[PDB]
C-alpha cells in the first residue's frame, strides 16, 4: 500500500483555509412552494492543508474582468489540492455545495463554491483536488 | 354512485387501441417510448404520444346525484408512428386504409367509445 | 507470450466491488406491447480486483453538480482497470449492462452503468478497462 | 533495404483470424435495374497472422452501447495489424469490401467490415495496418 | 374467388414503370435506393420513392359474394429523380417530355392501369 | 519554504516599465445617471522590473493589422513576468484596470491594459503573470 503518499508533505508550504457548510430552508407559513422564502444556514470549518493555484490558459471565459453590456463584470477561479474532505450538493436533500474564502485578483477576498471533486477510492490515501469559482459578486451564490 | 371514466383511463387505453389495430394489420410488432429496451429484431413499430391539444369551453355538465358536477372537455391526441425496417412505408399505409374498414374498427372502436 | 502481466500486481493496491447482472420482462397480460410493464432482474457478483480513478479534465459535461432549469443536478462518472468479464446489452435479447456498486462524491453509494469495455483478443492475458457513467437519482437507470 | 521487419516477429503473440470475400449479383430477370435483387457471394480464407487492438478513447460515437430513440443499439470497432493484403470496394465493379470475422464486447462472435488500409508502396516490407466496423447486427453490411 | 390487386403489388409495378420508361428514353443507367452498390461507370439515373400522400376518404366499396368488402382509396406518390454525369438537366427533360408522347406511354401506363 | 525564487534574478535581463491607475468620474450637473460625462482619472507609478513577451502562434484575431470593411486596423498583445502587483477592475467601484505603456509594431509606443493576472497566494514569493491587450488606436480604452 502507498506508504509515502499517506503523509504529510514536507518540502512545499501548504495553508490553511476556511469553509462553510450550506443547507436551505423554507420560511414563506402560506405559500405552497418548496421555495417559499429561502434561507441558507451556515457552520464554519477549516481545512487541514491546501494548495491554491490558478487557471493555466487565457481563454476568454477564464480572464478576470469581462465586457458585457451593463459593464466590466468579474470572474475568478482556482484549482486546490487538499486533505480535507468537501461535498457538492446532493438531490433531494436540503445540502448544499460548500464554500471557501480566498484572495482575488481585485485584492479582496471572496467565498469560491466546489464545483468538481475528485477522489480515487481504490489508492486509500485521503489526498483530493478541486475545482472553484468564485461567486457573483454582491451575492451568495445558489 | 354515479360514476364514470375519467381522464386517466380513456388516455390510457387509446395507446392500447393504437397499438392493436397496428399489430392486427401490418403484421409488424410493436413498442412504445415509454421505456427504453435493446433493440427488437425485426421490423417494429414504433409509438409515441407526440402532442395533445385542447378545446377551450366545456360541452356538457352532469350532475351526480349529490350535487357534484362532472364536466367534459373535447381534445385531440396526436400519435407519432415510425416503423423501421422491412418496407415501412407499406406498412404504414395499411394502417391509414384499416381505419375504412368497417369490420376491423368496430373490435376496437366501437360507437359511444370515447375516442 | 506475456509472462509477467498474466498475474496479478503486488505493489498497486486493488479492491473488489459488487456488480449485479441486468435482464427484463413483459408483465401486462393484455398489452399488445413487447415493453409491456416493463421489469429487472437482478442477480448480484464480484469482481476479483478492481482499481477506481476519475476523469482527467474539467470539461463542462464533466462536472459533479450541474445547473439546470429544475435545480442542481447531479452527474459522477469513473474509469476501471478490472479482471472481470462484464457486458454491455445485446440487441435483439432480454439482456441488459451490467451495473457496480462505488462511491460517490456526495458521500453515499450508487449504482454505475458500463458503456464502454476494451478487450485484447490477440494478447490473451485477462485485463480490461472499462468507462461507467453514474444511474441518475431517483432511478435504476436503462 | 529493410530485413529486421521483412521477417515475422518472435516476442509478442499474434494470431490467425478468418476473412471472406464478397461480390454482388443481380436476380430479378425482368427489372431494368443494375440492382435488381442483389445478392453476394463469399469465398472463404484466412490471414497469415494479425494482432487486434481496440479504439484508445472514449468519444460519444466509439462507445458500444448506444442510446437510440428506438433502443441500445450496439457498436464495435478494431485496428488491426496484419501480414496478409485485404481490399476495399472498387467502383465500376463486382467486388465489395473484404470482411473478417472477431470477438465482439458481448460474448459472441461478428463479422467487421474493412474501411481503411494503410500500405508503403516504397518501403517493400508486407506489413498493413486496417481499422474495422462491426456489421449492423442483423445484416450483413453493404 | 373474387380476387384483386393489393396495395404491395401497386405500389413495387410503379418503380418498375418510371425504370423501364427513364431507360427506354434517355438511354442511361437506372439504380434505385433500396440497396446499396459501387457507383456505377458512366452516366446513371437514381431512383427513389421519397413521399407518399393518402387522401383521407374512401371512394369505392367493392363487395365480395359472400359479403367482405374491399375499399379503395386515392394516394400520390412522388419519386425523386437524380442524374448524374453527362448532361443530367438533359437527361432528365427528356424524361418528362416523354409523358407527352403517346405511344411511348401506351407501352408502361395502358389505359386502366392502377397509376 | 521558497529560497530561490523569493530573490531576484541574475542571468536574464529584466527591465523596469511605466504603468498608470485608472479611476472615473460622473461631471453632468442634471443628469440623472451614473454615467453622465465619465472622465478617468490617472496616478502614474512603476513596476520594479518586468519580461516582456509576444504571442506565440499565428491565429487570426493574433495578426497585427487586420483587414475590415472600413480599412486595415490595428491590434497588438503580450504576456508579461512582473514582481508588482496590478489589479484589474472591481464592480459597484469607481477603480478601473490598470494600464502600461509598451512599443508596438508599427515603431511607436502605446498603452496596454491588463485583462488577466495570475497569483499563487499558497506559494508566498511575489511572482506574477499578467496578459495585456492594446488599447484601439485614437482612445483611451475602457
Amino acid at each position: 500500500a502507498y506508504s509515502l503518499l499517506s503523509s504529510r508533505n514536507r518540502l512545499i508550504p501548504r495553508v490553511e483555509v476556511q469553509c462553510r457548510k450550506r443547507e436551505w430552508v423554507k420560511t414563506d407559513p402560506d405559500s405552497p412552494f418548496l421555495n417559499g422564502g429561502r434561507e441558507v444556514l451556515y457552520t464554519p470549518f477549516t481545512a487541514v492543508e491546501c494548495t491554491v493555484q490558478p487557471m493555466r490558459g487565457k481563454a476568454i471565459r477564464d480572464q478576470n474582468n469581462q465586457l458585457m453590456i451593463g459593464g466590466e463584470e468579474d470572474y475568478d477561479s482556482y484549482t486546490v489540492y487538499s486533505e480535507t474532505l468537501l461535498f457538492r450538493a446532493r438531490e433531494g436533500t436540503e445540502h448544499l455545495s460548500d464554500q471557501m474564502l480566498l484572495p482575488d485578483s481585485g485584492g479582496g477576498q471572496t467565498w469560491f463554491t466546489v464545483m468538481k471533486a475528485d477522489m480515487y477510492p481504490s489508492s486509500g490515501v485521503p489526498r483530493y483536488r478541486y475545482y472553484l469559482i468564485a461567486v457573483p459578486v454582491g451575492t451568495e451564490g445558489g | 354512485p354515479l360514476d364514470f371514466t375519467n381522464s386517466d383511463v380513456v388516455m390510457g387505453a387509446l395507446t392500447k387501441a393504437v397499438g392493436r389495430l397496428c399489430l392486427d394489420v401490418t403484421g409488424y410488432d410493436v413498442v412504445e417510448a415509454d421505456e427504453t429496451i435493446p433493440k427488437p429484431e425485426g421490423p417494429y413499430i414504433l409509438v409515441d404520444l407526440s402532442l395533445l391539444t385542447p378545446l377551450d369551453w366545456a360541452t356538457n355538465e352532469v350532475v351526480d346525484e349529490d350535487g357534484v358536477v362532472h364536466t367534459a372537455h373535447n381534445y385531440t391526441a396526436s400519435y407519432t408512428l415510425t416503423a423501421y425496417r422491412g418496407k415501412p412505408h407499406w406498412a404504414l399505409s395499411r394502417v391509414h386504409q384499416a381505419f375504412g374498414l368497417p369490420f376491423l374498427r368496430e373490435k376496437y372502436f366501437p360507437t359511444g367509445s370515447p375516442y
